[PDB]
RNA sequence: AGCUCAACGAGAACAGAAAUCUCGUGUGGAACAGAAGGGUAAAAGCUCGUUUGAUUCUGAUUUCCAGUACGAAUACGAACC
RNA sequence: ACAAAGGGUGUUGGUCGAUUAAGACAGC
RNA sequence: UCAGGAUAGCUGGAGCUCGCGUGCGAGUUCUAUCGGGUAAAGCCAAUGAUUAGAGGCAUCGGGGGCGCAACGCCCUCGACCUAUUCUCAAACUUUAAAUAGGUAGGACGGUGCGGCUGCUUUGUUGAGCCGCACCACGGAAUCAAGAGCUCCAAGUGGGCC
RNA sequence: GGAUGCGAUCAUACCAGCACUAACGCACCGGAUCCCAUCAGAACUCCGAAGUUAAGCGUGCUUGGGCGAGAGUAGUACUAGGAUGGGUGACCCCCUGGGAAGUCCUCGUGUUGCAUCCC
RNA sequence: GCGGGGAUAGCUCAGUUGGGAGAGCGUCAGACUGAAGAUCUGAAGGUCGCGUGUUCGAUCCACGCUCACCGCACCA
């Protein structure tokens, strides 16, 4: 409304990949969805029921309702001076389960295992990853050199392969 | 792996009549009822596609007819045709599909006695031949495509026909 | 009648081609693009000279057909109607509206005016292949189709085999090799891919160069 | 006499005078909007704790 | 001359279909709306019972779906029926019948319910539906019929009703059980248990053995060889039905793989013996 | 539920560029009311069978947006089909 | 708070060519 | 309604709830994960536009010659097929950047037991929630003249570079 | 080492032309009383086991097309930031960074889950 | 400079659901008459403005140009 259609400028949003149309894989239907799970909405163009509103497509939320067919994605949208929690329905052909938090449980689970060493052996450290660093001196074995010098400038190899 | 093989039996798969005439009516009945005596099967109308003025036909006009016939009754209808044509085939008729055909001018000549009513028609034959086998490209499940080597060709049909029925082929 | 060529010097829209959303537009002033000998052999003119734009800007249909005339008739003047074969290398593809002057600039998107090509730095405007005697001929036929262009332009002698992508040593190495198939203007290269069969004698390759 | 018809110049810094803010999540959120029958069942659970 | 259909751009342009649907084996439509399952009740699975004919046997089996593919609780074929006692006729009615009662039999026995559900062991040709225990609902499966044409009288579903009988909980209805009529919208038992007892394929046989014997013969050497005739097939499938509700356990193979396979198709060739051929047919080609 | 479209190739009396019929190829180059863009092939297209979910009750959400209303749409719940 | 295309045997550097102590160019 | 008004935003005043580096934060980076069709590029890929030649083909094109004609013969230009080729697109596109956009990196965590349901399952099978026990060096960098919440209200709503 | 039933991925799996396959299978295949279905027992449905591996399915080959990966195109095109940078302008160099795509060339032509069966 | 209609035999015009080149003057010849007038008959007369494209087929349908005709646009 107001100028603009709910699916205005959706020309390739909502188009599908090249040479990727037709019936839809088994593993979409085939995905369990719980409350709490992190998920990123991509929409299916051939899946015109449960249409999350193009603003959301591309987007990464939280699911806080599960229903037969959909479910519930809460979603960051940031409106002039504030942030709102956008709560949609969205059908799960839609919508696929997100890589955004894959190495937290892992992470989390190595450091407890660290500080559980380190309190055994009597030791405190620190189980935070740091930034790349400076590398520190190292030797290099000399070898053949190779002499790089400017290339005197020809007009002819101006063009790609040659004029 | 050889061409003796009982299962590469050329045999007429069907036979196929057809009658195009460009008005419907009475005509057509008649037609429809020439088919029916003559194959044995109630006959299936046939209508326009396009609407084209020159021809004097309309969209959805039921401008033809045609039967389809398998079996003895086939044989006995294609030896019938074959019989008024003299068994003189065009090298042309024959398709590169291992199919052909022919047409004839007067049904009177199949054994139907002449009705001034009803009038004279002519008539189209078509003889669809394939080997055992061909079900694959028809079935519903596991369809597939007959393989190049068993499918049927013209120099098969041609001989076939040679050789079934001593006829003669000539390309003019 | 028409404008200044000054009005529509330099390139500021986005392409307009003719199309089904910009209708009634004339056709171009230029509608032949090869002269001479365009039917000789790629093997007859090894020679290939190029004039090339060093500007970016709008050429006008009417410059190009300009050019070409006065090119082609200094050629035939000077080497004969049957010692080159000349190409325009530019094609007029973007239309050049006018609002012709309802009042003020009110409803000001202007109808089509003409045709014009764009033309970026280095491009290729007109080509030459002649024989090795009729070099300066070329040069100076280029150099008078100079004046009929906007902007700068500058003549290179190419190092290509006439309007072949080979240079003239490779192309000779591949046919002294019989690694070459003529094909008109064009020469083709012989690989190692492909239905062998389809290989006359001799022309069969294990590798590729 | 014709104005200006639109623009968004200054509405950034103007947002970001004082945003921009986002609203504290709290533990619990609200149920209001999920599927109505597994709410009623969440809730005879917790009376029969 | 003609221009070539199958040229390099359709190629390029060409999107290949599922490789079950190039093989024209998977309705995916039916698939999906099959296995699809709500997603507020999460990891349960919904079992579909896949009945499937051969040209000589009848497949029947209970899958359920997963990302890695389709799991099977149980399967029972045709083939196994001659130890119950069916050695004629596997691809039939009956033989349907038997195959589905013994799935039945098996997957409630793999899951521990075969005392709790027994079903009805006379077969009847009445509608019947398991009845709901109060220790636990009945197991649960959607027929799964596949690329057949469902029409009246098919053995899918004389196999569904071996299986309700069998004791399994399938939604269905009774407009395609052999004997319905479709002038009246009612379901004729006693027409229903002459096809479930092979009573056709009797009257067949005596109708032959009364026209023209030779085509008897030729039509039903094996049941001949067997000793089975028209008025012993309902013993028989009776038999055959409480030896399958006796024991339909399955039985495990003895027969012990061999060490070795040998292998029976021609293996890839490498890329010198291929190199190698090529060389051979370049210089043979150039030398000329 | 069944089927596959446009187009092309080869064949069949009138019949030919264009009537109907047979086979083969055919990724949609057809059709889907309308503008255009997306989308669809054992279908969302064509044919047929049975039908009235174009039904009742209020709430929630999206789009517009002041996070008001209207229009339109979406996902559940409670009934009858 | 402008200057272009074309030009200069004004002068200053560079690039590619041609002739030359079996003697380079102009006048005798 | 268009020289106006209200409305949200921007602003003042009043404060209140807390806190002292253990920080519910950030117009910034890092790490890991997602979306995109602009720049460019492509036509030797679909759609559309467009130049030139090369090699072949017809009982079915315009001509010339040999001929009463010929489904007779030899050539020219046209159509057609094949492999090439010049040059193109805001409302074309396989491919496809840079910049920018979204999410996450613990004390609102994890593990092990027990319990509740009228929801769910063939199945105390699951789904949420609730109790007990144990662990949890604060879980990337930098900064943090601190963070959150509420009330009343002004002016502004011609801009321009 | 395979086949079959149900699949996952959905061309490294597709298309075209050739060659091959022990056993069980899968098929082709024989009929139309019954259920069922059409103009047509072609298809669909039902009942079978005489014959065949001819076809389908499977495997292999093609200096095949396509498809996938790499190299190269190329630090090129483009691009974020800087300049009281050059230039009449058009445009462009340089500084701190990011960084594509045809052609050409090389390689490869599926991998797999559950269940039954043969070897 | 724009918006319309027009371009066809020596002259004046019609024509098109696309498959015919046609009328009235002009010229020539014949018929008729005792001779004429008038009349009738037959013949000739067409790059259907030019160049492209759609079509199996274009005067016709679409595009671009050329030549003539008509109508253009207030308060100060
Ligand atoms: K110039
Ligand atoms: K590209
Ligand atoms: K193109
Ligand atoms: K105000
Ligand atoms: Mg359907
Ligand atoms: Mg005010
Ligand atoms: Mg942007
Ligand atoms: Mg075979
Ligand atoms: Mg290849």
């Amino acid at each position: 409304p107001a100028g603009h259609g709910l699916r205005s400028r959706t020309r390739d949003s909502f188009s599908r990949a090249f040479r990727k149309k037709g019936t839809i894989p088994l593993s979409t239907y085939l995905r369990i969805f719980k409350i709490g799970d992190y998920v990123d909405i991509k929409v299916n163009g051939a899946i015109h029921k449960g249409m999350p509103h193009k603003f959301y497509h591309g987007r990464t939320g939280r699911v806080w309702n599960v229903t037969k067919r959909a479910v519930g994605v809460e979603v960051n949208k940031q409106v002039r001076n504030k942030i709102l929690r956008k709560r949609i329905h969205v059908r799960i052909e839609h919508v696929q389960l997100s890589r955004c938090t894959e190495e937290v449980k892992e992470r989390m689970k190595k450091n407890d295992q660290l500080k559980a060493e380190a309190k055994a052996r009597g030791e405190v450290i620190s189980t935070k990853r740091q930034p790349v660093g400076p590398k520190p001196g190292f030797m290099v074995e000399g070898a053949t050199l190779e002499t790089v010098t400017p290339i005197p400038y020809d007009v002819v190899n101006d063009l790609k392969g040659g004029y | 792996k050889k061409l003796s093989n009982p299962m590469r039996e050329i045999k007429v798969q069907k036979l196929v009549l057809n009658i195009s005439v460009g008005e419907s009516g009475d005509r057509l009945t008649r037609a429809a009822k020439v088919l029916e005596q003559l194959s044995g099967q109630s006959p299936v109308f046939s209508k326009a596609r396009y609407t084209v003025r020159s021809f004097g036909i309309r969209r959805n006009e039921k401008i033809a007819c045609y039967v389809t016939v398998r079996g003895e009754k086939a044989m006995q209808l294609l030896e019938s045709g074959l019989k008024v044509k003299e068994y003189e085939l065009l090298r042309r008729n024959f398709s590169e599909t291992g199919c052909f055909g022919f047409g004839i001018q007067e049904h009177i000549d199949l054994g139907i006695k002449y009705d001034p009513s009803t009038g004279i028609y002519g008539m189209d034959f078509y003889v669809v031949l394939e080997r055992p086998g061909y079900r694959v490209a028809r079935r519903r499940r596991c369809k597939a495509r007959v393989g190049i080597q068993h499918r049927v060709t013209k120099d098969d049909a041609m001989k076939w026909f040679q050789v079934k029925y001593e006829g003669v082929i000539l390309n003019k | 009648g028409r404008r200044p060529a000054r009005c529509y010097r330099q390139i500021k829209n986005k392409p307009y081609p003719k199309s089904r959303f910009c209708r009634g537009v004339p056709d171009p002033k230029i509608r032949i693009y090869d002269v001479g000998m365009k039917k000789k052999g790629v093997d007859e003119f090894p020679f290939c000279v190029h004039l090339v734009s060093w500007e970016k800007e709008n050429v006008s249909s009417e410059a190009l057909e300009a050019a070409r005339i006065a090119c082609n008739k200094y050629m035939t003047k000077s080497a004969g109607k049957d010692a080159f074969h000349l190409r325009v290398r530019v094609h007029p593809f973007h239309v050049l509206r006018i609002n012709k002057m309802q009042t003020g600039m009110r409803g000001a998107f202007g109808k089509p005016q003409g045709v014009c090509a764009r033309v970026a730095i280095g491009q290729v405007l007109l080509s030459v292949r002649c024989k090795d005697g009729n070099a300066n001929h070329a040069q100076e036929a280029l150099r008078r189709a100079k004046f009929k262009f906007p902007g700068r332009q500058k003549i290179i002698v190419s190092r290509k085999w006439g309007f072949t992508k080979f240079s003239r040593t490779d192309y000779l190495k591949y046919k002294s090799e019989n690694r070459i198939i003529p094909d008109g203007v064009n020469a083709k290269l012989l690989g190692c891919h492909g239905r062998l069969a389809a290989r006359q004698p001799g022309r069969a390759f294990l590798e590729a160069v | 006499a014709k104005s200006k018809n639109h623009t968004a110049h200054n509405q950034s810094y103007k947002a970001h005078r004082n945003g921009i803010k986002k609203p504290r999540k709290h533990r619990h959120s609200s149920t209001k909007g999920m599927d109505p029958k597994f709410l009623r069942n969440q809730r005879y659970a917790r009376k029969h704790n | 001359f003609i221009k070539v259909q199958k040229t390099r751009a359709y190629f390029k342009r060409f999107q290949v279909k599922f490789k079950r649907r190039r093989e024209g084996k998977t309705d995916y439509r039916a698939r999906n709306r099959l296995i699809n399952q709500d997603k507020n009740k999460y990891n349960t699975p919904k079992y579909r019972f896949v009945v499937r004919f051969t040209n000589k046997d009848i497949i029947a089996q209970i899958v359920s779906a997963s990302i890695a593919g389709d799991m099977i609780l149980a399967s029972a074929y045709a083939r196994e029926l001659p130890q119950y006692g069916l050695k004629v006729g596997l691809t039939n009615y009956a033989a349907a019948y038997c195959t589905g009662l013994l799935l039945a039999r098996r997957v409630l026995k793999k899951l521990e319910m075969d005392e709790e559900y027994q079903g009805n062991p006379e077969a009847s040709g009445e509608d019947y539906s398991v009845e709901p225990a109060e220790s636990r609902r009945p197991f649960r499966a959607l027929l799964d019929v596949g690329l057949i044409r469902t029409t009246t009288g098919n053995r899918v579903f004389g196999a569904l009703k071996g299986a309700l009988d069998g004791g399994l909980d399938i939604p269905h209805s009774e407009k395609r059980f052999a004997g319905f009529s479709k002038d009246s919208k009612q379901l004729d038992a006693d027409v229903h248990r002459k096809y479930i007892y092979g009573g056709h394929v009797a009257t067949y046989m005596k109708t032959l053995t009364e026209d023209e014997p030779e085509k008897y013969q030729s039509h039903f050497s094996e049941y001949i060889k067997q000793g089975l005739e028209a008025d012993d097939l309902e013993e028989m499938y009776k038999k055959v039905h409480a030896a399958i509700r006796a024991d339909p356990s399955p039985k495990k193979s003895e027969k012990q793989p061999p060490k070795q396979h040998k292998r029976y198709n021609l293996k890839k060739l490498t890329y010198e013996e291929r190199k190698a051929k090529l060389i051979e047919r370049l210089n043979a080609l150039n030398s000329a």
